[PDB]
């Protein structure tokens, strides 16, 4: 009906448009902005196992999906942790821990130039791709 | 009086849309070149991909999936089977498990 | 208007809300008592019944209730999890944390030691 | 039974009341005026003594001298406004060199 | 103002049409990537350093109960980020955030076991649109962390994200003050701001507004109030 | 050819300043990081290059 068209219009209205590519080192393909992989749970972050009340998996997603979103909207710039600490209310030890973790797997602040790597066709052939998202 | 309570809950909403929807859709981060937009508008929890058959072109599009728009999201995901299943009439108990299974099925 | 969990009533207290936050009925604290819990719950309801189309924020009710916020948030997150007050809402009214724009629909590419590759499942 | 203990003060309520009586400020004096005046006096004295003690501890001195009183009354802007017209013997002036002279 | 919600075509050159994007391009810098439990208690750390021509002022909470970075590596990255790297500045930082810890390490929220209620009246200032607010906060409660209360405050009001790590820290400092006098005469009298019979015309005390006009006098005023208030306890 | 409007890849601050090793992780760290990731078909490459560096340059990956 008309409200469905209004919903699609308002959705594309408040939607980020991709203007710069993002590069993952292909050994850290595993993740999305909604799932926490086992590697993220067995690595240095230990917000799980309820060791305390200040750190919780909810604050883990609320910070990781803030770092990745801040980086992927402006990949030309480098993510300085002083701005992250200025934006998040988490303790410094955890902020620097999760930042070094994300930089270790090359998810943020990956030093790369696309002028020295040629293009290629992946095993997945040409098709028709869609990304399903929850309604805002 | 309690009537003034909503009197503060109403206008406090108008101030929010005042500082966030008349400017360039949101406030600049001022620490990174990121336009901070209230999160209730963009998206959350990408549900995956759907690939169909097509001979050189590759198409990328974004679609929004939903099961029921007029049954709003609520809790009952943080309600275990120990607190409520003990003694309640089966009528609303069925309404509870209905809402809950809808809450869980909305995410595939 | 709730469509599920119709056990709620403003007259008495149900057993489902007792099991939710037991610290209101077993403590002899001067500031927390089931009488004040029932009073504040009936206040949250009577203040939401005036306009069931807006999001009842915590600071709004906090403006005039003499109760510790540690329990205000406890009972407030209880009256949203059920068919209670926050069940008929307009899109614009929301807490709506001010974060960065969402990502996930962007086209990410991989860096294979043999060349760049598009990320397609 | 002294009235200072009843009111909860350290200043003499009886002495203040006598000074108010024999001072010819009026012909009659109520019972709340002496305790009120003693309260104001003890509050001011406690504030000034606390500031002087802080100044002396900053100057690693355990005995208050007129210099410490001058520093305490000139640092706080409130007491400086109150006692601006009052000079203090052996208090000197606070060190303040102008930017154009440095 | 920023190319985030606007539509740019396949060519990234269009982003140059915005001034706040070419600003980070005309005089940017090229940097190198830096090379790096139990019960957790939070200890805020304030520092106002005036060393170079510019001065730095910020606050952050450390949670020294774990050991993954040292007060030297934090300054090593805090000055590399600001690009004012100086041995004297790193030592100056490690010479201030260590005394704050040693001075506040002796006070922890553990073994309180006392149902305490206090009227928390705090004031925050981020050199723009500072505010003050007072409410009822119950000690001996672990469900509501100050971070969640701060997220609620920043969500309900139209506040930027940078206010979350501002009201929470200033709140922790108050908590430490509430725990300071707890090591001595800290009996909790029924201190209420409002009621009805047991333990409301208007909410003039209960205010969370933001004020642009600076009432930059609370520092002396609070000390003036605090000094008299402390003597009030003895009587 | 070499112009800002043609492409934004050298404006004024990165055309000879980036280091010579700014093209991704080094061939050794790439092996070490792609070895603890759980994805198969990737370990089959890391354990192929380690197997190569154990017969052409063992002094480089010594324990």
């Amino acid at each position: 009906e008309q409200e469905a068209q209004k919903l699609e219009e308002k959705a594309l209205r408040f939607l980020a448009k991709q203007t710069h590519p993002v590069i993952i080192p292909s050994f850290a393909s595993w993740f999305d902005i909604s799932k926490i992989h086992e590697i993220e749970k067995r690595s240095n972050p230990d917000f799980f196992n309820d060791s305390s009340r200040f750190k919780t998996p909810k604050a883990y997603k609320d910070t990781r999906n803030f770092i990745i979103n801040t980086y992927r909207l402006s990949p030309y710039e480098y993510l300085t942790i002083t701005a992250v600490r200025r934006n998040v209310a988490m303790d410094v030890a955890s902020i620097v821990k999760i930042h070094a973790f994300l930089e270790k797997w090359g998810l943020i602040n990956y030093q790369i130039d696309p002028r020295t790597k040629p293009s290629l066709i992946g095993p997945s052939f040409t098709g028709h791709f869609q990304v399903v998202l929850d309604t805002p | 009086h309690s009537a003034a309570c909503s009197r503060f809950n109403s206008d406090l909403f108008y101030d929010r849309v005042k500082v966030l929807l008349v400017d360039q859709q949101g406030l600049r981060d001022a620490y990174t070149n990121i336009l901070h937009i209230p999160e209730s508008t963009q998206s959350t929890t990408v549900l995956g991909w759907r690939r169909s058959k097509n001979d050189t072109s590759i198409v990328y599009e974004t679609v929004i999936h939903d099961n029921d728009l007029n049954k709003p999201k609520t809790g009952l995901s943080e309600i275990p089977k120990e607190i409520y299943e003990d003694v309640v009439d089966e009528d609303v108990l069925r309404a509870i498990t209905e809402q809950q299974n809808f809450e869980k099925c909305n995410e595939y | 208007i709730p469509s599920f969990a119709s056990w709620f009533d403003i007259s008495k207290i149900h057993e489902i809300e007792k099991r939710s936050n037991p610290d209101f009925f077993n403590d002899s604290s001067r500031f927390k008592t089931p009488k004040a819990y029932k009073d504040t719950r009936n206040f949250i309801i009577n203040t939401y019944r005036l306009s069931p189309y807006e999001y009842l924020t915590i600071t709004a009710v906090r403006r005039n209730v003499a109760m510790d916020v540690a329990s205000i948030v406890k009972i407030h997150a209880f009256l949203e999890k059920w068919g209670l007050i926050n069940y008929q809402i307009d899109p614009r009214t929301k807490p709506s944390l001010i974060g960065p724009s969402f990502t996930g629909h962007f086209q990410v590419v991989l860096d294979t030691p043999q060349g760049l590759k598009p990320f397609l499942p | 039974k002294t009235r200072s203990s009843r009111a909860g003060l350290q200043f003499p309520v009886g002495r203040v009341h006598r000074l108010l009586r024999k001072g010819n400020y009026a012909e009659r004096v109520g019972a709340g005026a002496p305790v009120y005046l003693a309260a104001v006096l003890e509050y001011l004295t406690a504030e000034i003594l606390e500031l002087a003690g802080n100044a002396a501890r900053d100057n690693k001195k355990t005995r208050i001298i007129p210099r410490h009183l001058q520093l305490a009354v000139r640092n706080d802007e409130e007491l400086n406004k109150l006692l601006g017209r009052v000079t203090i013997a052996q208090g000197g002036v606070l060190p303040n060199i102008q930017s154009v002279l440095l | 103002v920023l190319p985030d919600l606007q539509d740019q075509h396949h060519n990234p050159f269009n982003i140059l049409r915005y001034p706040k994007i070419r600003d980070t391009f005309i005089n940017g810098k090229v940097v190198s990537p830096y090379r790096l439990s139990g019960e957790a208690i939070m200890i805020p750390i304030t520092l106002d350093i005036e060393h170079m021509g510019h001065t730095i002022k910020d606050q952050f909470l450390w949670n020294y109960n774990d050991d993954s970075i040292s007060p030297e590596e934090f300054a090593s990255i805090y000055c590399k980020d600001l690009d004012m790297t100086s041995a004297t500045l790193q030592t100056q930082i490690a010479n201030i955030i260590k005394e704050q810890l040693k001075d506040l390490e002796n006070i922890a929220a553990t073994e309180i076991m006392s149902d305490l209620h206090v009227i928390i009246n705090l004031t925050c200032n981020l050199q723009d649109r500072f505010f003050e607010d007072n409410f009822q906060w119950n000690l001996n409660d672990k469900s509501l962390t100050p971070e969640r209360f701060a997220t609620s405050i920043v969500q309900d009001l139209g506040l930027t994200r940078e206010f979350i790590p501002l009201i929470s820290q200033s709140l922790h400092e108050t908590i430490l003050k509430i725990k300071k006098d707890w090591v001595d005469g800290h009996l909790i009298q029924d201190h209420v701001p409002n009621d009805a019979a047991f333990g409301g015309s208007n909410w003039c005390p209960r205010v969370e507004i933001l004020t642009k006009e600076e009432i930059q006098k609370r520092e002396i005023e609070k000390e003036r109030n605090l000094r008299r208030l402390k003597r009030e306890t003895d009587r | 050819t070499k112009s800002i409007h043609y492409s934004l890849a050298n404006f004024n601050v990165f055309q000879s300043l980036p280091k010579e090793t700014a093209r991704g992780v080094d061939d050794l760290t790439r092996m070490e990081m792609a070895l603890l990731s759980g994805i198969p078909e990737e370990i089959k490459w890391s354990l192929k290059k380690y197997l190569t560096y154990s017969n052409k340059a063992p002094y480089m990956i010594s324990l």
